[PDB]
């Protein structure tokens, strides 16, 4: 719990990144 | 809704609109869904029936209005 | 403290649409 | 009487103020250079907080702060790149070794400035002859890697080195200067090797000078190369794989020099195999090529891996124009080849995109047989930035580890091949760079 | 026939695009193939037989996968 | 000039997408936001339920109009022609029907919700447009 | 930074600048004499040119330990020093519990004494919504959405009119 | 787990998510795994469409990491922010702006044959304020020519266009010349060094320019957002902001097996191990295991 990481708290948070990736990874599959 | 329909033609076939000047019928009938109490309303909507002991409680409500004209 | 997540792309290349100034100040002093 | 952890403390104090001044900033970071104090990182974040967040700026307490934030070897690019603030309002203000320090600060951590860098150049070919050459090699440090490619301060420059006997540590960063500008220009580089004849007293600068001399494929000096075999416990194991690199791509053979960077270099790796970057696990799988050197048995799988994932990392990110060129490139072999029709080059260029044995993509790879022949553009980001315009260090260094894998690469560079009439001219220049390298095909 | 391609056409593009259209000729049918250029399409043919037409273009091929991309990532 | 064939029949988008919206005779959003999210292509002209597919009309559908819930009651499935003459209350007779299922909709569980459709054909556009405005400000 | 420095011990700092920490260096033909002292500390330590050349061997790599984002929180910052200078022009209000009492009371016209105790509690929900600090934190994400959209371009993150300008002569001006 | 072109994108990432995936895989290659095959497939169109789709996982952490410069005094604050947006676009694989939007311009108008469809197909990508006036100029030429003026370079029809254009551009306010001269080149270095040095300086003036107009757009809705909520009395703004937080929580929790929902309540906890961190200690900050 405590004293998590540096590299741990270093990730900004909220950014989207997996809805692109949940795109991304739905859309290529299935237009190739 | 539905049941402030039906408590008002109660009202007016049950008599209790008798007397009443036919002008402000369309003006008592605020008054019959007003001052009757708001909790007989959610009983004629979950037994969406007038049971024996709402009748019996509801034209007991009926009585205890504030009628405009009479 | 939370915002909904979006996955689109600007196709454009516009002018960034700069707000309107409002009135707080001039209303808060009134 | 001799409580260094106590300063620690004051000072962390002397930062955790609410209106701390620059200069308090200043002698924070310099007191914390001096100190070798790379185990605290909460102390010098507060110090660069301190320093982003203070306004007021005069030129020693700038320059000051500049040279902690490179000596120290902190990096933080917001707040580095927004003291060129400071730095340009204060640019006729500073003094030339100031102004050195400066540009050397800003440059060396990558700030975007051409304002910073013009008005830099313009003062150092206005006052030329007033400049020490360390500040014209740090001058020419920030302007190279800063992203301005500046042949006028360059050249400028190297009338300077032709004229004045320079230091070794100055030699090795005018050197590291020009490889990044890419130039080549022997009538420079032969002018700074002879400062390599003190001997080097920083290692870093002998690994500095093999990685340019590397990269500009120059020469193994021997001065450079003992040096490197001698004090390889100065570097850092990026430094010292960098230092291996430039040491194979300039034709060196020196076995016991590559042993002991080696020697730096592998027990990080088992000591951690993600510490390094993969440009510089590539560069350690070139270095052990072409010198032969051996690495461990963990190491050389490893490195030999991380090759494939550079280069095919570099393919996937490749310079759209350089598309374009391995396009035409591979449509002149299929020319070349025995192609006359528009079908028969696209389903021969379709099938010259054969993989490489370690996962990668080549894009040019012929088959016959056994003899392998794989053609290799080099578009103008890997050629030299200079009217010769032959291909840099790292085009024979990617030549030399396919060369170790069954294939003979045949360079075909886009100075020459864009200078073409058309497809005939091409297909057959392509074709004579191809029977050069291996005329079975 | 009226085969409209982008560039003009040499020997073996004509013996390959006639192998393609004669499976769109409902008989054993003779094509008169005609050569036309619209440089608006960009590679591959579109063939006019006047009563019907098969875009083969790679500037339609584009626009039906560009069509879709936007089709397919507004349902995901 | 040249006619292509679209090689299908007539179809509208359909789904839970449409709900909220303003669309035109065939399915195209005319309100100005943007396209139909989270919708489906189908037929206009479906054939009915034959006679085993359906049940009998049982649920009651409310419709708030006490001359219309009392005297002439409406279920579930039942089809309701309201005719009359030239500026009488009929579309007020249907609005008041829509806004009322606004009202039960919040009140009952999920399944037993009435989603609405006008179909509005050869009105005015401010007719309409009076109407989205009158929907909105209730929240029908 | 690069993976190569030249610094260190060669033009470096002789002297602070501030009157908080005492530096002075004896640099030597070798080495230098670092004696530093902060206040109630001392500290003496011996470097050569070559101790500081070692120093940037590993890098330091600092890095913003966020809430939620860096993003975020500079526009959450922008948003305090913004509630700042409202909060700043609410600390300029006349102090109206000086006319509480009830010489002003019954001195004063029922209608302007009605309005007088509605200023005072106008003044008072503004200023508990201008110090709901709580709030910045969840305004912040209302700025993140669509400019980091704005950002995902499909020609480039950094791409804005005047560039698409200057480009749009370079093509056009250009032949064909 | 990453698909390998996953990976080859993170190589030159440096934002947190990415870096700990790329060690990761580096650390399963050191322990005796093999890299997979790259896919040598995949045409043109899905190539473009995949590298669209993973320029934007390596954008997306790097537009959040990239502090914005608002209410700031001084350009170098807005030097610093469009520096940063530069490195993050070559991390992710865009080249240069310049390059990158003539590519696109390129791109779109390969069938262009008049300068009509030029100036209306590349629409999307010039400001309406240089369109129109260069709409305006292409009908005064039109008027003149009374032919359609077509898209050729050594048709004097089309250059007695290009040289009001040109003149449309420095009244623009951008330096046209240099920038036709950098991009045309030379062949002597000295000479073609001092006119990059004047393209460098129009090119910061431009992206400076870009950085602070998004940057202003920025603070002016950060003002008026705030200015609409600082107008609400406090109990609607704390019922608002539960029941907007309320609904995102339960859109998120809704969503079971996505990995986008199980890493968006994986940052709540994150967010709320924060808040308890801070209260843990102060005046110190967060802890971190260093
Ligand atoms: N129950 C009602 N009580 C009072 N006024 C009503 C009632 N119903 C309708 N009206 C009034 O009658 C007018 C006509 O109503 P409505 O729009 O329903 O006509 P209509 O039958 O739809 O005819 P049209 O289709 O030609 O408009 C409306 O302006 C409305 O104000
Ligand atoms: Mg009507």
């Amino acid at each position: 719990a405590d004293a998590k990481a540096l590299d741990e708290l270093r990730k900004p948070k909220f950014s989207s990144k997996y809805l692109i990736q949940h795109v991304s990874q739905k859309l290529i599959p299935a237009v190739k | 809704p539905i049941e402030r329909q039906t408590v008002a033609v109660y009202a007016a076939t049950k008599g209790f609109l008798d007397k009443v000047r036919v002008q402000d019928i369309v003006a008592a009938e605020e008054a019959v869904i007003s001052q009757v109490n708001p909790a007989v309303f959610k009983i004629l909507k979950a037994n969406g029936k007038i049971t024996p002991a709402l009748d019996a409680h509801l034209k007991a409500e009926l009585r205890k209005v504030k009628l405009p004209g009479a | 403290y939370l915002a909904p997540l979006r996955s689109d792309f600007t196709e454009e290349i516009t002018a960034p649409k700069v707000a309107s100034a409002s009135n707080l100040v001039n209303e808060w002093n009134n | 009487e001799n409580d260094v952890p106590a300063i620690l403390k004051e000072i962390d104090s002397l930062v955790s103020r609410e209106a701390v001044s620059a200069k308090e900033v200043s002698d924070a970071a310099v007191a914390l250079t001096y100190l070798q104090v790379k185990a605290n990182r909460r102390l010098w974040g507060k110090v660069l907080e301190k320093a982003g967040a203070a306004q007021d700026y005069d030129a020693a307490s700038l320059t000051n702060l500049l040279w902690a934030i490179n000596t120290g070897g902190v990096e933080h690019f917001k707040t580095v790149a927004e003291l060129a603030g400071p730095a340009v309002s204060l640019l006729p203000s500073l003094s030339p070794v100031q102004l050195s320090i400066v540009v050397e600060a800003l440059g060396g951590a990558g700030v975007k400035n051409y304002e910073l860098y013009n008005k830099a150049s313009a003062v150092v070919v206005s006052k030329i002859g007033e400049f020490k050459p360390a500040e014209i090699a740090r001058v020419l440090y920030g302007v190279a890697f800063g992203g301005v490619n500046d042949v006028a301060l360059a050249k400028a420059a190297g009338k300077v080195f032709a004229s004045t006997e320079v230091d070794s540590r100055t030699a090795a960063q005018a050197l590291y200067a020009l490889a990044k500008l890419g130039r080549a220009d022997k009538a420079t580089v032969d002018a700074l090797l002879k400062s390599f004849k003190k001997g080097t007293e920083s290692a870093s600068d002998a690994a500095a000078a093999s990685f340019a001399l590397g990269s500009l494929s120059f020469k193994a000096e021997k001065a450079i190369v003992d040096a490197l075999k001698a004090s390889a416990g100065d570097l850092a194991p990026a430094q010292a794989v960098e230092a291996a690199y430039g040491l194979a791509l300039s034709g060196a053979t020196d076995a016991e020099a590559f042993k002991a960077l080696f020697g730096v270099v592998a027990p990080a790796i088992e000591k951690a195999p993600d510490a390094l970057e993969v440009s510089s696990l590539a560069q350690l799988h070139v270095a052990s090529t072409i010198s032969g050197a051996k690495l461990p048995a963990a190491v050389g799988s490893f490195v030999a891996k991380a090759f494939g994932l550079a280069a095919d990392a570099a393919r996937l990110k490749r310079s759209s124009a350089e598309s374009a060129l391995v396009a035409d490139v591979a449509a002149a072999t299929a020319v070349a080849f025995g192609a006359q029709y528009r079908p028969e080059v696209a389903s021969a260029v379709a099938s010259y995109v054969k993989t490489a044995p370690d996962g990668s993509v080549l894009d040019i790879a012929i088959t016959k047989g056994d003899a392998k022949v794989l053609v290799q553009a080099v578009p103008s980001s890997l050629l030299t930035s200079t009217t010769p315009a032959k291909p840099l260090g790292h085009v024979a260094a990617y030549s030399k580890v396919r060369e170790a894998q069954g294939y003979a690469v045949a360079v075909v560079p886009a100075n020459e091949f864009e200078a073409l009439p058309d497809q005939k001219a091409k297909a057959q220049y392509v074709l004579a760079a191809i029977k050069k390298v291996a005329p079975s095909f | 026939c009226t085969v409209i391609t982008a560039e003009p056409l040499d020997k073996l593009e004509r013996v390959e695009l006639t192998k393609k259209a004669e499976k769109f000729v409902d008989a054993g049918f003779k094509l008169v193939m005609q050569e036309k250029i619209d440089k608006k399409l960009l590679g591959g043919f579109v063939i006019e037989f006047s009563d019907r037409r098969v875009d083969m273009s790679t500037a339609k091929k584009v626009e039906e996968f560009n069509n879709f991309v936007n089709k397919l990532v507004l349902s995901i | 000039d040249l006619v292509y064939r679209t090689g299908q029949i007539v179809n509208v988008p359909i789904g839970p997408g449409t709900l909220g919206r303003v669309t035109d005779g065939l399915g195209q959003p005319i309100d100005g936001k943007g396209p139909l999210t989270n919708v489906r292509s189908s037929l206009v002209e479906v054939k009915a339920p034959g006679i085993i597919a359906r049940q009998s009309v049982r649920e009651p559908l409310f419709t708030g109009v006490k001359a219309v819930d009392a005297l002439v009651p409406i279920g579930r499935g039942q089809r309701e022609l309201i005719i009359g003459d030239r500026q009488t209350g009929k579309t007020a007779v249907a609005i008041d029907a829509i806004i009322h299922q606004k009202n039960c909709n919040e009140q009952v569980p999920k399944a037993q919700r009435v989603y609405c459709v006008y179909v509005a054909v050869g009105q005015k556009r401010s007719t309409v447009a009076q109407l989205v405005k009158l929907f909105t400000q209730t929240g029908a | 930074l690069t993976t190569f420095t030249f610094s260190g011990l060669q033009d470096a700092p002789v002297a602070a600048l501030s009157g908080s920490i005492k530096l002075n260096v004896a640099a030597k033909a070798g080495k230098a004499e670092v004696t530093v002292a902060a206040g109630a500390a001392k500290a003496a330590t011996q470097v050569s040119a070559a101790a500081l050349r070692k120093l940037s061997g590993s890098k330091i790599s600092l890095a913003e330990v966020a809430r939620i984002s860096v993003l975020h929180s500079s526009i959450q910052n922008y948003l305090l020093s913004l509630s700042n200078e409202r909060y700043q022009l609410l600390s300029q209000w006349p102090d109206f519990t000086t006319m509480y009492g009830k010489d002003f009371y019954y001195r004063a016209h029922p209608e302007d004494l009605k309005k007088f105790y509605d200023a005072a509690d106008e003044y008072y929900k503004l200023y508990e919504t201008v110090t709901e600090f709580d709030s910045l934190s969840a305004l912040a994400s209302q700025v993140v959405p669509n400019y980091a959209a704005r950002r995902r371009s499909t020609v480039h993150p950094a791409i804005g009119s005047t560039v698409a300008d200057g480009a749009f002569t370079n093509f056009l001006l250009s032949k064909q | 787990a990453v698909s390998k072109k996953e990976v080859l994108y993170f190589l030159s990432s440096k934002d947190a998510e990415s870096s700990t995936a790329v060690k990761s895989y580096l650390k399963s290659l050191y322990a005796g795994a093999q890299v997979e095959a790259t896919e040598t497939d995949a045409s043109e169109l899905i190539a473009q469409l995949e590298k669209k789709y993973l320029s934007a996982q390596v954008v997306e952490p790097g537009v959040h990491n990239i502090a914005l410069p608002l209410g700031e005094s001084g350009s170098a604050p807005v030097k610093r922010y469009a520096a940063e947006l530069f490195n993050l676009g070559a991390q992710a694989g865009f080249e240069c702006p310049f390059i990158e939007v003539s590519k696109k311009f390129g791109q779109e108008t390969a069938t262009s044959e008049t300068v009509k469809d030029v100036l209306n197909k590349t629409k999307s990508y010039v400001s309406a304020d240089y369109n129109a006036a260069l709409n305006e100029v292409l009908s005064s030429v039109e008027a003149e020519i009374n032919g359609p003026v077509l898209f050729d370079g050594k048709t004097e029809g089309f250059k007695k266009f290009a040289a009001k254009a040109k003149a449309v551009a420095v009244s623009r306010g951008l330096p046209a010349d240099t920038i036709l001269a950098y991009c045309a080149g030379s062949a002597n270095e000295d000479a073609a060094d001092k006119v990059s040095k004047e393209f460098f300086t129009w090119f910061e003036s431009a992206y400076t320019a870009d950085a602070a107009a998004e940057v202003k757009a920025i603070e002016a809705e950060a003002a008026s957002i705030l200015d609409r909520h600082l107008a609400k009395p406090v109990a609607q703004i704390r019922k608002e902001q539960a029941s907007a937080y309320a609904s995102l929580l339960k859109r998120a929790e809704t969503a079971k097996g996505a990995k986008w929902a199980e890493k968006y309540l994986e940052d709540v906890k994150a967010v709320q191990w924060f808040d308890a961190s801070v209260a843990e200690a102060p005046a110190s900050g967060p802890k971190v295991a260093a």
